[PDB]
């Protein structure tokens, strides 16, 4: 009705599970058959989170080295939804690849086995890399993006702590498919999803109506840390801040527009802190020590990733299109 | 030694 916010479809990839078989997204009709624990003997702590606690480990069978990722309490649906995620991705480009699922007999912990990525944390790796590594680097998460919505699917957490890099191999994995969901057009989702400083407008203004493009919005938080070196890009200190810091960069202007466009209720807490605000150039975060990173073709493409609107950005494949990328060896 | 089931 005359209240509703107006419907969105993704603009690609928009009826791919519609035409699948029932089983290919209906992750809930999931059925596990659980491994041998005893397969796998811990070595080391890698990451800890509110969701998991993850370690390398030996799979004794094998003498493989291995990453363990041990599930903290969770509805079922959740963990199915990530497995059946990673099973439908495996073997795609650049995707992690899930090799086991196992249990705790005692406390009933679940724990997917993954391939293990020799990463270099990124607060280490980034500043280190060169004007072309970026350029790399970012090709090979596009191919694992355009990978990803193809199949249908939206990783909803695209981050640098979600991106493995074997810089010795120039090796990267899109790992954590936990927040990850299967794209129906007119599908209402959770906008308590991603991560604070990667979140889309869509998610701050609660539009609920998203798709891939999401993760669009991410990966250009990502390239603005990376080129600007500044991480994290939009450090919001809440969900409300966020935005003002997004709205003091690309201006308000077309934020306002957005929520018109779509008929969002903005929440009327924002009407205090966000006011109107210029939309400043791509070229105030330059400086001496990150110029050698940024070229007039990566600001064409930053902007055309920050975009408001969630239909106007560049979509993976259209990204992988820029001519940011003509220089990467492929 | 043990953490959730897996020996070290
Ligand atoms: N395959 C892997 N190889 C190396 N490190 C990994 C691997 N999978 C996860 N990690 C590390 O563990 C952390 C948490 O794993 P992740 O799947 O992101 O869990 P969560 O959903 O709890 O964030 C990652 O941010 C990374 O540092
Ligand atoms: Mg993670
Ligand atoms: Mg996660």
């Amino acid at each position: 009705g005359s209240s509703g916010p107006v419907p969105s479809r993704a603009r690609v990839y928009t009826d791919v599970n519609t035409h699948r078989p029932r089983e290919y997204w209906d992750y809930e009709s999931h059925v596990v058959e659980w491994g041998n624990q005893d397969d796998y003997q811990l070595v080391r702590k890698l990451g800890r989170g509110k969701y998991s606690e993850v370690f390398e480990a030996i799979n004794i069978t094998n003498n493989e080295k291995v990453v363990v990722k041990i599930l903290k309490p969770v509805k079922k649906k959740k963990i199915k939804r990530e497995i059946k995620i990673l099973e439908n991705l495996r073997g795609g480009p650049n995707i992690i690849t899930l090799a086991d699922i196992v249990k705790d007999p005692v406390s009933r912990t679940p724990a997917l086995v993954f391939e293990h990525v020799n990463n270099t944390d990124f607060k280490q790796l980034y500043q280190t890399l060169t004007d072309y590594d970026i350029r790399f680097y970012m090709y090979e998460i596009l191919k694992a993006l355009d990978y990803c919505h193809s199949m249908g699917i939206m990783h909803r957490d695209v981050k640098p702590h979600n991106v493995m890099i074997d810089h010795e191999h120039r090796k990267l994995r899109l790992i954590d498919w936990g927040l990850a969901e299967f794209y129906h057009p007119g599908q209402e989702y959770n906008v308590r999803v991603a991560s604070r400083y990667f979140k889309g407008p869509e998610l701050l203004v609660d539009y609920q109506m998203y798709d891939y493009s999401l993760d669009m919005w991410s990966l250009g938080c990502m390239l603005a840390s990376m080129i600007f070196r500044k991480e994290p890009f939009f450090h919001g200190h809440d969900n409300y801040d966020q935005l003002v810091r997004i709205a003091k960069v690309l201006g308000t202007e077309d934020l306002y527009d957005y929520i018109d466009k779509y008929n969002i209720e903005l929440d009327p807490r924002f009407n205090d802190i966000l006011g109107r605000h210029s939309r400043k150039r791509w070229e105030r975060f330059v400086h001496s020590e990150n110029q050698h990173l940024v070229s007039p073709e990566a600001l064409d493409f930053l902007d055309k990733l920050l975009r408001y609107d969630h239909q106007s950005r560049l979509t993976a494949r259209e990204a992988m299109e820029h001519p940011y990328f003509y220089t990467v060896v492929k | 030694c043990r953490l959730y089931g897996f020996k070290w």
